[PDB]
DNA sequence: CTTCCCACCTGCGCCACGCGAGG
DNA sequence: CCTCGCGTGGCGCAGGTGGGAAG
DNA sequence: TTCTTCCCACCTGCGCCA
DNA sequence: TGGCGCAGGTGGGAAGAA
DNA sequence: GGCGCAGGTGGGAAGA
DNA sequence: TCTTCCCACCTGCGCC
DNA sequence: CTTCCCACCTGCGCC
DNA sequence: GGCGCAGGTGGGAAG
């Protein structure tokens, strides 16, 4: 008959004692007045047997929480009915609801825990609370005094495939970076490398109070990834031989022409930095030194910090600036391929690549080529790029198989290079503005521009997924689908 | 004489429902090895006795010799699902004139339109010709019953007609080969694990025309039926012709814009078939029949690939030849039956 | 059948057909599949407390993304209060690990004519879950094979969101439930054979009984289907039909269902055996006769003494005979059928030999193939397959590991743990020590490890020794030595055979 | 046909690190065959010249012969990890008496307490004896360097000392046999896929003493090495003996209760050894050299099964004999080694 | 005469649904 | 006419018992 | 308004082997 | 000699074009 | 200011 | 002899 | 004072 | 006589 009234009174007396469950910690009122009452017959379709009215310190505050009492006679099936009844109370226009349930059941040991889990993981609402009570003592005037305990309170743009660079994300770079990471994880107490006396002097002159090694590697951190990057940079790319700015033979300064320890993709020789062309950071400095415009100390400072544009050109960059560009495009490539974790530790696939390279000839070997190509296709999501371009090309060439062709010598249509470039531009516009699966920013108004899909098409051509002939009259880009099929079941 | 290196499937015989019902019959009769016999009607046995004395009517009308498990499954499939007692009625004598009964088999058409017809689909069919001969008075009821199972020889040059025995032989020898090549039945005739998987899919998701059954059949054709090998052959021999010359079969009809026509399509298909059957020795081809019409080069493979989505419906392009859809072919290769 | 469980299957079939017709009911506009295939199925028996009326299984063009939509059918009989309960159990099924949950409520109620609109308004404003679909149905016509065809509309669609392992509602036995005489190998073989024969070409007409049996069923159960009463079935599922065709064809055959014999004017027992072989293989099993206190013998004795007539005997043959204080109430055909079906189907489902909907799986078909090829369920190959399945799919290997670990832990601290003095000073391992050791093992497994389930005791002279069926099966299959106990170890497991049967790749 | 039916291991030679570093050296040398030969000391080359007039200074300190990939990796491992330049110094005090340097190699020990160590650590060691006779003037510094490679004669009761060459031969044969029987290297010496898996887990999870390396070693000992067959044999024979009498070999105790004493354990193990040797013809046995001490029956096998967890630490019990733990054995028996 | 095993017998817990008393 | 209160269908799975058979 | 042309569901019957 | 395993024909709908 | 990834330019090679 | 085209080596740009 | 284990030692047969 | 593979022995820990 009249049993939920005692539970409602107990909850009302508890709410004032513990404002934390009724109100959030951000705006918890100092004083709250709580009373118990029964809903009017016109309140709504649900009966709303009892409700506790709570008010904050202010005069205009007013909230009502309709509570639901489920006796153990209902069983474990009353838990589900209680959840539904709480939702109806909120829909009727109440501020909140309370599910008062026994602490334990004959078959269910943790009813309140289950109800709270249901309300959290699925309902996603914070306006209904759960109160599990100990068995009451009918003799006492207030059987639920101290029996009710709270359980759950209530509250009253992206490229979409792996970023790779033509000259900075070679196979040997990945191999040696992973090897250095593994060796440094094996021996965390490895000693920091050393820099030349002239190099550290120039670094100090350029920037006072800066770490010579943290400066030449373009890092501001001490994490594991920073450490392995520093070791790789100062051991494989920026070797002591490479870091020699000039040669002082016979009184005339000439670039030493020293190469690094990272093999080129073609395998003809090793890679180079700051040397090899008519203009290079290690050759303009030598030319200036022979001319006499700068001193040897100024030469070291220019080598570390670069050379300004001097008008109408790209300002040449030194070791510090090139370090950031090299670092942030081999880190991002490995992260996107998921060959390293977030902390910077090689994964199972990174260890598999290292194992393939060590067991077989090297990074420039057939097994390593196959593994890297399959990783690019599957994990690098180059298959998505191939599917996109194939779909767009087919939908453009089905309407007209001579879409971009030009008249030939005798009038026979021919797929010239201008047609290829405008077709690629249309593909780029479709992939950027319409499909929105490529982040792209314009700028750099320069005498020369760069080919659309330069690195992607270069890598695809090198790995064999597209034909050596870069275009055809009908298909457009001649995708080799047998190779893609073979690479799509490698199961790395 | 090399054998064709993919599954032999026809267009109206080796459908998705025929396989399902044949496998169901085999599965049901595996648990009931002592199934007595199927039944005929007295006129049929009288006609069979008149034609071939001292021969079993059941094994004569089903065109079978032994009594093995697979022969038993065919006997219970022919006379119960295809040559049903309704189908085996040759005419409908109403108001003194005869006509085609209009009976359909119990096998679906593989497109959901209706059930498949047998021997009376259109004019000049077996039942229609028999009814016309009966109306004309050329033959009697006994001769009509004999012709319904023996067939009518060609009146002129033309082509002969097929009775129940010959059609049963063709259907049986083109369905058992297809089921054996897909590895859906064992050598003895018992269904394999993949046959049971197909059974379960069809019985659970609503028949052989459901999406799940279509996906399973397409994956089986690509992987077990070696249709992916055929697609690879076609694609590798096609890209070798449009790379040397992207205008191989232009047929310059319009004055300035060549267009890929149907004659060019048939020339390209003939070149592909010649390369497949002579240079590669993969296909098997037989001397043709001097007839007003001929079947196309790849009549059934091309339509099977077109229906399952592995080849575009337009079946035409100036530079690509046969447009294959490699997104669906790759997806169908990871089903792991 | 049950007026509620009969309509749930029809509603599930109609909802599956509707989802097939319009793939956008359960999917989104952006990710709309080309087409999907949907079927109706039921929750497995051993899966969680919250039990739904059924689930629609959806398979899209990926051929691997199989989903499940736990249904909740409601009837006008349970007033208007059932809407809140339906919402509650819908959230419960969502917590159970289901992608969707579809309320199947009626569209017309006495209070207000807009139940579905209210349900959506409650769901879309407070619940905030897009995986709860709402259907409103019209009064079906229960006189056609498709009563719900065209009378259900999807008022609110759903958007899809596993790991239903815990089911924290008390301890549950972790190995497969097997029995000594009811749940046997040949019963499994014949049940699977019936299921496979009924799946192909379904809708077999019916089983039939005798005129006297039908008259007795009507006399002691008016207005009930004789087949459903004599089989203790209240549904139209595929597995229910398989059980109906298996009970009245293999076990309760017409020869078996003959209660008495009127030779020389004195009632007797026909001496008729079933068609199911025994695990021994000596002779076919028996039902309701073969002992002094059996049901058929008791009925014949009552008839001979004149206590009851033929009509009362026929009624007692199917309704059983009560006990006048001393003894246990005798069991008729109906209750024994219930017991047999629930021992066999639970074991078949736990062994993963029949799917959730009822069709046999690949392992069930493999068992049928072995039995039919090698000459029955008592062949050596069938025995090996059954033992390996019991070890692997049934958690009998886990049971052996548990008991071995507990026994080793007990006997490492103190050998001669339970022994008693023998002829001289040499201790012996007598039967009392064996029973005490088994009781201690059971107490450890139940109270502490929470692996087994124990209910109560019947307070009868016999006691149902601790590991009765499990140890019997292990001894018969060879994983436990024939000598039941040993002084040093306790239960002498043979680990060579356990590891031989642990890797057969079935 | 006497031939032991399990992998041949030893307590201190075929350790986890002695395999990890050996395989690492093999992998490193396979990727660069053109590598400089290891460099010895100066007088160490002279002493060999005194010992042998034509032997190579590296092919003599390693007992190697001819030339092969296996010989090269063995020499590199021996001179880089075991016979390190620091270890190869016999006396390093030179103050008022020549003491023992206490040099430890780079090979960790199984218990992980400290690095391994040869020819030092106990009174009856090679270096301590040489230092003793060099402080007393019994030999010369050149004679001491010669004896450090040749080995002192008996000069005592029954046995001789071993130098560096003979110890190198013993270590080489032990490691080579334990690696070839485990199928961790090919016949030519190249590591297999299992060896590379071992190297990967050792390098990735913190050396050969980590939990992953221990688990892999136990798994490959149970599966690839026929230790499971040995465990099955001993368990079957123990159960066969104890079924007849569950109180076999026991002796009266304090209150008359039977007890499994050490003598009972030794005679039970001896009976097991006799059954495995002269009855099943599984083991291979030889003479005992007639020495005051004797190695126990199953010394290396039981030690490995005990420290890897397949046999309880308490080496015996009353009614079972050897308390084999079958949960761990079963768990390790299903592992892709 | 007593106790164990195995093929037979036997029904306890508990959820979910339905009908009805009280308000 | 809503809400529980109580009954029960059905379901799943766990608990007895007679006769051979050894001791 | 009528003549072709391709395509599937519905028809034939080589061609080798015992 | 016939059975076995595949291969090679036609007839009406839809279309496109004159 | 550091970090994600975009955007250039020499110089063989291959021809007009 | 002059024009492009690709690759390997080289440059900064929007954004907490 | 005695015994056992496990790192460090030591030769045994046989082609 | 070199290889594949068996056999001892000191010092700590526990009784
Ligand atoms: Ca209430
Ligand atoms: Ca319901």
């Amino acid at each position: 008959n009249a049993e939920a009234d005692f539970a409602a009174s107990e909850v009302a007396r508890m709410l004032v004692a513990d404002p934390g469950l009724c109100y959030d910690a951000a705006s918890l009122p100092a004083s709250i007045s709580a009373s118990a009452s029964y809903e009017p017959s016109a309140a709504g379709w649900p009966k709303a047997d009892g409700l506790v009215s709570v008010l904050e310190g202010g005069t205009s505050t007013q909230r009502a929480i309709a509570l639901e009492y489920k006796r153990p006679q209902e069983g474990i099936h009353g838990l589900l009915t209680a959840i539904g009844q709480a939702h109806g109370y909120l829909h009727k226009g109440y501020s909140g609801a309370a599910i008062v349930i026994p602490g334990r059941y004959s078959s269910h040991p943790t009813p309140a825990e289950y109800v709270r889990d249901v309300l959290n993981a699925i309902s996603g609402s914070r306006a209904i609370a759960v109160f599990s009570y100990s068995p009451p003592d009918t003799t006492s005037p207030t059987p639920f005094a101290g029996r009710i305990q709270c359980v759950r309170p209530l509250v009253f743009p992206k490229t979409q495939w792996v970023h790779m660079r033509e000259g900075s994300t070679t196979r040997d770079a990945f191999f040696r970076f992973l090897q250095v990471a593994k060796r440094l994880s094996a021996d965390p107490t490895a000693p920091r490398p050393t820099l030349r006396s002239e190099l550290v002097a120039a670094i100090g002159r350029l920037a006072p109070g800066r770490d010579p090694i943290e400066y030449i590697t373009n890092t501001a951190d001490n994490k594991f990834l920073t450490k392995v990057w520093q070791f790789f940079w100062l051991e494989w790319l920026a070797t002591p031989a490479v870091l020699t700015p000039w040669k002082l033979e016979a009184g005339v300064y000439s670039a030493p022409g020293a190469r690094t320890r990272i093999l080129r993709e073609d395998g003809t020789d090793f890679s180079q930095l700051w040397e090899g062309r008519v203009n290079s950071l290690k050759e303009t400095i030598a030319g200036m030194l022979n001319r006499g415009e700068i001193s040897e100390a100024q030469g070291w400072e220019a080598f570390v910090g670069g050379i300004s544009a001097t008008g109408g050109g790209q300002d040449k960059q030194g070791v510090r600036a090139r370090a950031h560009s090299y670092r942030e495009d081999i880190d991002s490539a490995l992260a996107q391929l998921r060959w390293i974790e977030d902390d910077g530790l090689p994964t199972d696939q990174g260890y598999r690549f290292m194992t393939i390279c060590e067991r077989y000839g090297g990074a420039n070997s057939r097994a390593a080529i196959d593994y890297m190509g399959a990783t690019l296709i599957q994990t690098g999501r180059y298959a998505s790029f191939l599917h996109y371009i194939n779909r767009l090309s087919e939908r453009k060439f089905a309407e007209n198989p001579l879409a971009y062709t030009k008249p030939g010598p005798g009038g026979m249509p021919v797929f010239t290079e201008e047609s290829y470039w405008e077709y690629l531009q249309d593909l780029e516009t479709k992939l950027t503005d319409e499909l929105r699966v490529m982040r792209k920013v314009s700028g750099r108004a320069r005498p020369r521009v760069r080919t659309t899909f330069q690195v992607e098409l270069t890598l695809l051509r090198n790995y064999g997924f597209v034909s050596s002939t870069r275009h055809r009259l009908g298909v457009g880009i001649p995708i080799d689908w047998e190779q893609v099929v073979q690479a799509l079941n490698v199961d790395l | 004489g090399p054998k064709t290196q993919w599954v032999h499937m026809r267009e109206g015989s080796t459908t998705r429902d025929a396989f399902f019902r044949f496998l169901q019959v085999a599965k049901r009769l595996s648990a009931d090895p002592t199934a007595p016999r199927p039944t005929l009607r007295s006129e049929l046995v009288a006609a069979i006795g008149r034609l071939a004395p001292g021969r079993d009517p059941i094994e004569y009308i089903t065109n079978t010799a032994d009594n093995k498990f697979l022969t038993k499954v065919w006997q219970f499939f022919w006379l119960e699902w295809l040559a049903t007692p309704a189908v085996l009625t040759p005419w409908k004598l109403e108001a003194g004139v005869y006509s085609a009964p209009g009976a359909r088999t119990r096998i679906l058409r593989e497109d959901g339109t209706d059930f498949s017809q047998l021997w009376e689909g259109r004019v000049n069919s077996l039942k229609e010709t028999i009814a016309g001969m009966l109306n004309r008075g050329e033959i009697s009821e006994a001769q009509g019953w004999e012709a319904f199972v023996g067939g009518i020889s060609a009146t002129g040059g033309g082509q002969d007609k097929q009775g129940v025995r010959a059609r049963a032989h063709s259907y049986r020898e083109d369905i058992d080969s297809a089921l054996a090549q897909l590895r859906w039945i064992e050598d003895d005739g018992l269904p394999t694990d993949q046959g049971y998987r197909f059974m379960t899919i069809c019985e659970r998701y609503g028949g052989a025309n459901s999406r799940a059954a279509i996906d399973y059949m397409g994956a089986t054709l690509i992987q077990t039926g070696r249709y992916a090998s055929f697609l690879h052959y076609i694609n590798r021999l096609s890209e070798r012709k449009f790379a040397e010359n992207p205008l191989a079969y232009t047929k310059p009809g319009p004055g300035g814009m060549p267009v890929f026509t149907e004659e060019s399509y048939w020339e390209y298909l003939q070149d592909l078939e010649t390369k497949l059957t002579d240079e590669l020795r993969v296909m098997r081809k037989v001397s043709g029949r001097a007839r007003p019409r001929v079947r196309t080069t790849f009549q059934v493979e091309l339509t099977l690939l077109r229906n399952y989505g592995f080849v575009s419906s337009t079946r035409h392009r100036l530079g690509v030849g046969i447009p294959i859809d490699w997104e669906q072919v790759v997806q169908a290769l990871n089903v792991d039956l």
